[PDB]
RNA sequence: AAAGGGAAGCGCUUGUGACCAGACUUGCGCCCGGCGGAUCAUCCGGUGUUCUCACCGGUGCACUCCGCCGGGCUCAGGCCAG
RNA sequence: CGGGACCGAGGACCGCGCUCUGCAAGGAUGCUGGCGUAAUGGUCACCAGCGACCCGUCUUGAAACACGGACCAAGGAGUCAAGGUUUUGCGCGAGUGUUUGGGUGUAAAACCCGCACGCGUAAUGAAAGUGAACGUAGGUGAGAGCUUCGGCGCAUCAUCGAC
C-alpha cells in the first residue's frame, strides 16, 4: 500500500483519468438550495387523479 | 460474435514520366510551418520566452534533429528572436522569422 | 393464506395454437410454426382454417402469470428459497423444483406453512 | 376501415444516450430533471448533447474558446459538451472559465496556468443551474474525413 | 488532508500505525470499461483448434 | 468524489449475486432489503442508510447501516434484539426508522417485516384432513 | 374404450362418457368468564445509537401487561343463482 | 310513462354540479337462496350443426402444367481470414499505436520498456520545383444559446472577398 503511489507514477504515458462527473452524490445535487431555489412550482403529483 | 448476426435472425427465411529505380529516401524533406516552431522549444522554457524572463538570449532550434527539413510559413510569430538552422526554407517563412528578429541560417 | 384481491382472471383463449398439419406428420411436432410459403392458406387467413397467434391474444397486466387462486408460481430449491417470500404470502406461491429430494421436500414445507405460504406441490414425494 | 393518407411519425431523434457510462446516466438523470422543472431553454439543449454520439460531438479547441471570447464574452462562462483540446498554435492562453464534458491534460494544464477554472458539467449545474452568463460553445461537425468524402 | 487506512497486526488488532489513501483508489468506477477490457484479455490464453 | 449510493445503484442495477431473477418477478437475497424486491428504494446493500430485520430465537432482530463506519465493515451495523411484547417491537422499529429521518419511506415495510416474522414464529395450526374426491381417487 | 351407408384428418360451438387441477375447511377485531406467568407505566444505573431514540440489570404485586381455554357479537371469507 | 337485452372498466378524499339533513353529481351496490363438491371450471374420446383443397418448389401478370414428398430417428446448408466503407460504444488527443523485439513472470497469461516505423499533423504539379493571415482569421443575410436588452453570436447554410 505504500508503494502502489509510485507503481503509479512510474506507468509512462498514462495518468489518473479525470472523471465526467466531480460530485457522484445526485441527491445532494438535486436537494441542494442552488438547484432548488430556481425551480418552478410542480406542476403534478406522483400520481394523477382520473378526469373523466 | 455469431450470436449477434442478422443470418441467425434470417434462420427459416431463406500519367507523365516514369521513374526507374526510385529510391524515396532522396525525396525526404519533412516541413513544418512556423506556427508550430515554438512547439519545439521545451514547455518550460518557452514559457519563460513568451512570458518575457529571458530578455538577453535567444533559442537555437535545429529542425534536423526534430526531424524536419523545411521550414514553411503559414501562421505568425511572436516578436522574440529565433535562430533557426534548417536545409530548405520558404520565402514568407524567412521574412516572417526576420520580422520576428531572428535569422534563418542553412545547414545540411 | 387467501390470495390478495384482485380482478377476474380472463383468458382470451384456452386453446394451444397447433402446427399446421402436425396433426397429418408424426415427425412435425405440434409446437406452432409461422407457416412461410406464399399460398398458405393458414398465412392467408382463409376463414375455417387454424388461428395464428397475435398480440391481441395477450393477457391482462393485472392477471398476467396469476394461477387459478389467485398467486404467482416461484421457484424454490432450499429453505432459503422458501424464505424469500416472507412479505409475499398473499401475491406468490412457492412451487418447489422437481430435482428436490424428499427430506429437503419436508424441510421447504415446514418452513412454508410457518411463514403462511401456498405450496403449490406439496404432496409430492409422500 | 379510415383513409389514413398521411403517416404518423415515430419520433427520429435520440431520447437517450447509446453509451454505458455510469457516470453519464447520473448527468442525464440530473438534466432530465433540470429540463423538466426549469424554464431555461439551455438545459434543454444540454440534455440533448449529452444524449449525442461522438461524431456529434466534435471537439473544441482553445484557439476556438479564445476566438469567441473577444468582443464582451470574456465573463462569461463557456459551456462545451464534447471534448476541449488543446491548440499549441495558441501561444497565449487568456483567463477563462469552461465548463466541458472532457477535458485533455495539457487543455486543462494551460487554462489553470492562464489562471481560469475548469468545471464539469454537474458543477456546472450546481452554479448556473439556469445556465446565466454563459457562452455555447460547438466544435466543427463537418471536419471529418468522411464528411469530406460524402 | 488525504484519508488514511488503519494497519492491522497478525493478531487481528489494528498496531497504531496508518497509512495514506493511494490516489488510484479514487479513480472512476467504469464498467463498462472493465467489460470490454475483460472481453479482450479473457482470449488471449486460447489454444487453436481446427479439423 | 466517485463513489455514491447512485453510482453503486447503476453499477449493480443489472446483476449482483444477491439477485433471484424469473419470470414472475426478480427478488434479493439481500440482508439489508425489507420486502426481498430488487428496486433502489429497497437495495440496502447500496443505500447509505438502511434497514434489515431478521429472526431470532424469539422475536426480531434488527440492523441499521451507520453512515461514519461504511469502510469498517464489522463494526458498519447497530443491532437491537427485540425480544417483548409484539406492540413494543413495532413502537422501537418505527422510531428507529421514522423519529430522526433515518428511512422514513421504509417504516411501513420495516413494522410489517417484524409482524410477518413475529406472525411466522406462533405454532402452525394442523391442516385438516385431504377430502377424497370423484370415482377413481375415492375408490 | 370407441367410431365406421363410396376417404379421413382440421376450425367454431354445445352435449355425452371417462378423467382431473384449483377453491373451501375459517381468520381478524371487540365484550365477558376461567386459568398460567410477570420481558405492564414510571424511576434509577450501564451500554449502544440516527443524540433522541432504544436495549440490558433493579422496580411492578396484579383495575396493569402477555399467551391459553370457554362462550357471545361485528366484519371479511368459496361455487352457482334470484 | 312502461317492457326487454348486454355490460359494472376504476378503487381513500380531491372535480363539475344538483332537486342540497342528502343525491341517480369524475365507472355497482344492497338484500336473499341452494350448494360447499367434481356442482361450477378444465382435459381427452366421440356424435351433432355450421365452416374448411395437399404441402413445398417453379413460372409468369397470374393460374394450370411440371418437379419433390411410403414412414421414423440422427446428420444436414451465408462460415472463417485479409482488405475497404458507413454507423455504435470506449481510451487518448495534434497526436496516436506496449505485444517485430527487449525486460519480467506464480510461465503460451498478466505486468513493464523504448529506438525506429505506420497513420495523422500540407498541399499542388508530368516533372524540376514551389508551398497556405490585408483585416480582433475578413464582409453580408440567416441562425440555437446567452445578454448589461444596446447587443454578442455556436454548429451549419447561402453569398462576396483574401491566401
Amino acid at each position: 500500500i505504500k508503494q502502489l503511489d509510485a507503481v503509479y507514477e512510474s506507468k509512462k504515458g498514462f495518468f489518473l483519468p479525470a472523471n465526467i462527473v466531480s460530485q457522484a452524490d445526485l441527491s445532494r445535487l438535486i436537494n441542494s438550495t442552488e438547484i432548488q431555489s430556481v425551480l418552478r412550482a410542480p406542476k403534478g403529483e406522483a400520481r394523477t387523479k382520473r378526469a373523466c | 460474435p455469431t450470436r449477434f448476426s442478422k443470418t441467425r435472425k434470417h434462420r427459416g427465411h431463406v500519367v507523365g514520366m516514369r521513374h526507374f529505380h526510385l529510391l524515396r529516401n532522396h525525396y525526404w524533406r519533412p516541413s513544418i510551418n512556423i506556427d508550430k516552431l515554438w512547439s519545439l522549444v521545451p514547455s518550460d522554457v518557452r514559457e519563460q520566452y513568451l512570458s518575457g524572463q529571458k530578455k538577453d538570449t535567444a533559442p537555437v532550434i535545429d529542425l534536423l534533429s526534430h526531424g524536419y527539413a523545411k521550414l514553411l510559413g503559414k501562421g505568425r510569430l511572436p516578436e522574440i528572436p529565433v535562430v533557426v538552422r534548417a536545409r530548405y526554407v520558404s520565402a514568407e517563412a524567412e521574412r516572417k522569422v526576420k520580422e520576428a528578429g531572428g535569422v534563418v541560417e542553412l545547414v545540411a | 393464506v387467501a390470495a390478495k384481491k384482485h380482478v377476474p382472471i380472463v383468458k382470451k383463449r384456452t386453446k394451444r395454437f397447433m402446427r399446421h398439419q402436425s396433426d397429418r406428420f408424426k415427425c412435425l411436432d405440434s409446437a406452432w410454426r409461422k407457416p412461410k410459403g406464399i399460398d398458405n392458406r393458414v398465412r392467408r387467413r382463409f376463414k375455417g382454417n387454424l388461428a395464428m397467434p397475435s398480440i391481441g391474444y395477450g393477457s391482462n397486466k393485472k392477471t398476467k402469470h396469476m394461477m387459478p387462486s389467485g398467486h404467482k408460481a416461484f421457484l424454490v430449491h432450499n429453505v432459503k428459497d422458501v424464505e424469500l417470500l416472507l412479505m409475499h404470502n398473499r401475491t406468490y406461491a412457492a412451487e418447489i423444483a422437481h430435482n428436490v429430494s424428499s427430506r429437503k421436500r419436508i424441510d421447504i414445507i415446514t418452513r412454508a406453512k410457518q411463514l403462511g405460504v401456498k405450496v403449490t406441490n406439496a404432496k409430492a414425494k409422500v | 376501415g379510415i383513409d389514413l393518407r398521411w403517416k404518423h411519425v415515430r419520433s427520429s431523434h435520440r431520447k437517450a444516450p447509446k453509451s454505458d457510462n455510469v457516470y453519464l446516466k447520473l448527468l442525464v438523470k440530473l438534466y432530465r430533471f433540470l429540463a423538466r422543472r426549469t424554464e431555461a431553454p439551455f438545459n434543454k439543449v444540454v440534455l440533448r448533447r449529452l444524449f449525442m454520439s461522438r461524431i456529434n460531438r466534435p471537439p473544441v479547441s482553445l484557439s476556438r474558446i479564445a476566438r469567441n471570447l473577444k468582443n464582451g464574452n470574456e465573463k462569461k462562462t463557456v459551456v462545451v459538451v464534447a471534448t476541449v483540446t488543446d491548440d499549441n498554435r495558441l501561444l497565449q492562453v487568456p483567463k477563462m472559465e469552461v465548463a466541458a464534458l472532457r477535458f485533455t491534460a495539457k487543455a486543462r494544464a494551460r487554462i489553470e496556468a492562464a489562471g481560469g477554472r475548469t468545471l464539469t458539467l454537474d458543477q456546472l449545474a450546481l452554479e448556473k443551474p439556469t445556465g446565466a452568463n454563459t457562452l455555447l460553445l460547438r466544435g466543427p461537425k463537418n471536419a471529418r474525413e468522411a464528411v469530406k468524402h460524402f | 488532508s488525504r484519508p488514511t487506512v488503519t494497519v492491522f497486526g497478525a493478531d487481528g488488532k489494528p498496531t497504531g500505525a496508518t497509512e495514506v489513501l493511494p490516489k488510484v483508489f479514487s479513480a472512476p468506477i467504469r464498467p463498462d470499461i472493465v467489460k470490454h477490457v475483460h472481453t479482450g484479455m479473457a482470449k488471449n490464453k486460447r489454444q487453436p483448434y481446427a479439423v | 468524489s466517485n463513489v455514491s449510493a447512485d453510482l453503486i445503484w447503476e453499477v449493480s442495477r443489472n446483476y449482483n449475486s444477491f439477485l433471484v431473477k424469473q419470470r414472475t418477478g426478480t427478488f434479493s437475497r439481500d440482508a439489508l432489503n425489507l420486502t426481498n424486491q430488487h428496486s433502489r428504494k429497497h437495495a440496502g446493500f447500496v443505500n447509505d442508510k438502511a434497514l434489515g430485520i431478521v429472526p431470532a430465537e424469539k422475536g426480531v432482530k434488527v440492523i441499521a447501516k451507520k453512515v461514519k463506519a461504511a469502510n469498517k465493515p464489522a463494526s458498519s451495523l447497530y443491532t437491537v434484539t427485540y425480544k417483548s411484547t409484539a406492540r413494543k417491537a413495532y413502537k422501537a422499529i418505527a422510531s428507529q426508522a421514522a423519529k430522526h429521518g433515518y428511512r422514513a419511506d421504509l417504516r411501513q415495510a420495516a413494522v410489517a417485516r417484524a409482524s410477518a416474522i413475529l406472525r411466522s414464529q406462533r405454532p402452525v395450526k394442523p391442516e385438516p384432513p385431504k377430502k377424497l374426491r370423484g370415482a377413481a381417487a375415492r375408490r
